[PDB]
RNA sequence: UGUGGAUUGUCCUUGGACAAUGGUAGGAGAGCGUUCUAAGGGCGUUGAAGCAUGAUCGUAAGGACAUGUGGAGCGCUUAG
RNA sequence: GAACAUGGGUGAUAAGGUCCGUGUUCGAAAGGGAAACAGCCCAGACCACCAGCUAAGGUCCCAAAAUAUAUGUUAAGUGG
RNA sequence: UGACCGAUAGUGAACCAGUACCGUGAGGGAAAGGUGAAAAGCACCCCGGAAGGGGAGUGAAAUAGAACCUGAAACCGUGUGCUUACAAGUAGUCAGAGCCCGUUAAUGGGUGAUGGCGUGCCUUUUGUAGAAUGAACCGGCGAGUUACGAUUUGAUGCAA
């Protein structure tokens, strides 16, 4: 119609990010991660190709909660069958398999269509160890508005 | 150079015959008469004498050759179809169609 | 190099050489029609001005002067007997910047 | 004199047909179907050729808003202060200069900071 | 007990995707000019 | 005047008002009857009295 | 609100206006096309009517023009 | 004819109950907010645009705009 | 003779009509026109038991060969350009890469990786996406008319 630049492959470049949950509280830590992941942070982001960069965490098991969320805050789940509620999980689930705390926190966040489920397997988080992605020479990005 | 031939109105339904079409489409004529004499259908030895025909038409009006020869096209047309009739219970009567093939074939070279 | 001129009711961005299309002027085709309206002006001299930067834009050739594409618009109610189709062909002015002043 | 109808009712169901080409299924075959989507489309185009003036403002709006936090600054400041220095810029040139011309976009954020 | 609504083109052909016939095995003669069924005999197939 | 230019006066022959023949000329369909009643009804209606 | 255009009813007495323009049952006004007749002027085996295709024209109902198929009739202007 | 807000009768200071009275909207009204929701809040679509300012409601992510400033109140997830 | 019909029209019947057919009987009652100017209606050769083809020949035309003027949709097939096996869908519409095209020449055409928005149509209702009614699809036919009166409006002629 007019003038309006709009970006497509082979014209954007994506980077990699390092963060660290030491003395986060999972939610604010979660949603400035969605907007990196969705990459809302360029001039040149358009909303029907895949812009942005990805992320990836080394310490998911020193998240923290304000509160009695700890004790409270179950999680469900079902599985198409009579009476499968399984909630098993509670808030204490940090100390058994805690990469899929932050993985379902950082993925509540984001659209459920066919470009939004591929923009959440950009992100990568680890219980405590470090990651083994040396060779994608990523940034460290610690510092959260 | 290429030579066709058809058979028009043939009393089998077009959907049963085109069914032994897809086996002899894209192959050598040696090879297309062989797998004709090897199928149980009952469209079998029908399309044969179509295909044995339309090899004789490129053998006496082109004179070319019969080894080097593959059926380019094949396919089969629906013609007119007859209506009957068959009593059913309680006075009812149903319907019955005979319907009929255009069945078609032609040899090429593998040129233009 | 580049400037930002703001006729019939926008504003767009010249790049001295380049075809652009306007709403209906008052001129003829093969005319020199010139804009005494820029808000701002940068690539060589950063220069932005609040009203003006007291610099008109050099007088850009007219050329096609015709109507655009002919659209339809249709409109009907639900279980209501009510509808509606027009036609429509707003006019335009097709013209080139080959050179600017400041 | 008896008037037979013929070439004429074809005639007008032949160009109902040509609008709906590249529908699926048989809604670009017959024309009882094709009447209904031919009605509706013209129903949405209408409706949508007021959205798309609402679209793009949104997404000027999101790409100034991502270029005006690398200054330490926010769209809403940022554009409070652009319009106490007395300028006239539609927000689709502001976006398409910090895509361009960054230098341009740098100096216009120092003269809305020191106009607060 | 009777169909709710009708089949389409599309949806008629996807049903007639594994409707077909296979190929036999064609036990080439050895030396006759002919052809013989497999594990079998014929009139014209020598071998 | 001529036979091929002949022309009647202004405002003196009108086109007579056909119902029922689309929903654009805004007698159709009901052509202008109302919905149900007793004088909706074909060759319906009471006695003039 | 800004910029260009369509219709009205006004107004002034030639285009700037002034205002106004959701819509069911209903009331009022202006039009498009189909078959036949009359008058005038036309087209046609150097291919009529019909049929198929196209990225064309009018504010809508609609109207032209090429190209292929077809093989004997059919448009246009004013009125009924 | 219907709901909403008020003024009464009737029933059990029961009903998305029923009958009158005064308004508005729906009926015959698209657009924005109340997650989805003819009747509730804001506001009445002649047509073009990749221009601007506002109303109810809103500004961490889904999803446009403050992880704004100053002051108190709240330890229940009260908010919901 | 006709501002009457032209093969679903006009007689029920343009041809094998009160005929096929239906009923114990009184009785009821269809469908079906068109090769060419002239049969010159495909002599002959090739494949097949034949039917039917492929050459040749007759003709202005054989996609005019008795399924015989023109041959529209529904429906059934073969080839080919772009696209499709992690995906929730009144199937469109607005924006938009890539890969092919080239017109009634114009801010052209075909296909569509992704994004936003969106519960068919008619009737009857206080209110219908409605789990209220109707239609399998396509074509042809199918509903405010005429005669004589009454009253009102426009137009024209003459005017106590």
């Amino acid at each position: 119609m007019r003038q309006t630049f709009m970006a497509n492959e082979s014209n954007i470049e994506r980077k990699w990010y390092v963060i660290d949950a030491e003395g986060q509280t999972l939610g604010r830590l979660s949603s400035e991660v969605a907007s990196i992941l969705r990459g809302k942070n360029k001039v040149t982001y358009t909303p029907h190709v895949d812009t942005g960069d990805y992320v990836i965490v080394i310490n998911a098991s020193k998240i923290e909660f304000t509160g009695n969320k700890e004790t409270d805050k179950v999680y469900y789940r079902h599985s198409n069958h009579p009476g499968g509620i399984k909630s098993i999980t509670a808030g204490e689930l940090r100390r058994t398999n805690p990469e899929r705390l932050i993985e379902n926190s950082i993925k509540g966040m984001l659209p459920s269509t066919r470009l939004g489920e591929k923009q959440g397997k950009k992100l990568f988080v680890y219980g405590g160890a470090e990651h083994p992605h040396a060779a994608q020479q990523p940034e460290n990005y610690e510092l959260r508005g | 150079m290429e030579a066709k031939a058809v058979a028009r109105t043939i009393r089998i339904a077009p959907r049963k015959v085109r069914l032994v079409l897809d086996l002899i489409r894209g192959k050598n004529a040696a090879e297309a008469i062989a797998i004709l004499k090897l199928t149980n259908k009952a469209s079998s030895p029908v399309i044969e004498k179509v295909l044995m025909s339309a090899l004789a038409n490129a053998e006496h009006n082109y004179d070319m050759n019969t080894d080097e020869l593959v059926v380019k096209e094949a396919y089969a047309n629906e013609g007119p179809t007859l209506k009957r009739f068959r009593p059913r219970a309680q006075g009812r009567a149903s319907a019955i169609n005979k319907r009929t093939s255009h069945i078609t074939i032609v040899v090429s070279d593998g040129k233009e | 190099m580049f400037a930002i001129i703001e006729t019939g009711g926008k504003q767009i961005k010249v790049e001295e050489g380049q075809e652009i299309f306007v709403e209906k002027l008052d001129v003829n085709e093969g005319d020199t029609f010139t804009f005494d309206k820029v808000l701002f002006v940068g690539g060589d001299s950063v220069k932005v001005g609040a009203p003006t930067v007291e610099g008109a834009t050099v007088t850009a050739t007219v050329n096609k002067q015709g109507r655009g594409k002919k659209i339809t618009v249709f409109t009907y109610k639900r279980r209501k007997n009510s509808k509606r189709k027009k036609g429509h062909r707003q006019p335009y002015t097709k013209l080139t910047i080959d050179k600017i002043n400041a | 004199p008896r008037v037979k109808g013929g070439t004429v009712t074809r005639a007008r169901r032949k160009k109902t047909i040509k609008l709906a080409k590249g529908y699926f299924g048989s809604k670009h075959t017959l024309y009882k179907v094709a009447k209904q989507q031919v009605m509706k489309s013209g129903q949405y185009a209408f409706r949508d050729r007021r959205q798309r003036k609402r679209d793009f403002r949104k997404l000027w709006i999101t790409r100034i808003n991502a270029a005006a936090r690398q200054h330490e600054m926010s769209y809403s400041r940022l554009m409070n202060g652009l319009k106490k220095a007395g300028i006239d810029i539609n927000r689709k040139m502001l976006s398409e200069i910090a895509i361009s011309d960054e230098k341009a976009f740098a100096q216009l954020v120092t003269k809305a900071k020191d106009a607060l | 007990a009777v169909p709710k609504r009708r089949t389409s083109k599309t949806r008629k052909n996807k049903r007639r995707t594994h409707f077909k016939i296979s190929v036999p095995g064609m036990t080439e003669c050895p030396n006759c000019g002919e052809y013989k069924l497999s594990h079998r005999v014929c009139k014209n197939c020598g071998s | 005047m001529k036979l091929h230019e002949l022309k009647p006066a202004e405002g003196s022959r009108k086109e007579r008002n056909r119902v029922g023949r689309g929903v654009a000329t805004g007698n159709g369909k009901t052509s202008g009857r109302g919905h149900k009643g007793q004088k909706a009804r074909s060759g319906g209606g009471v006695r003039p009295g």
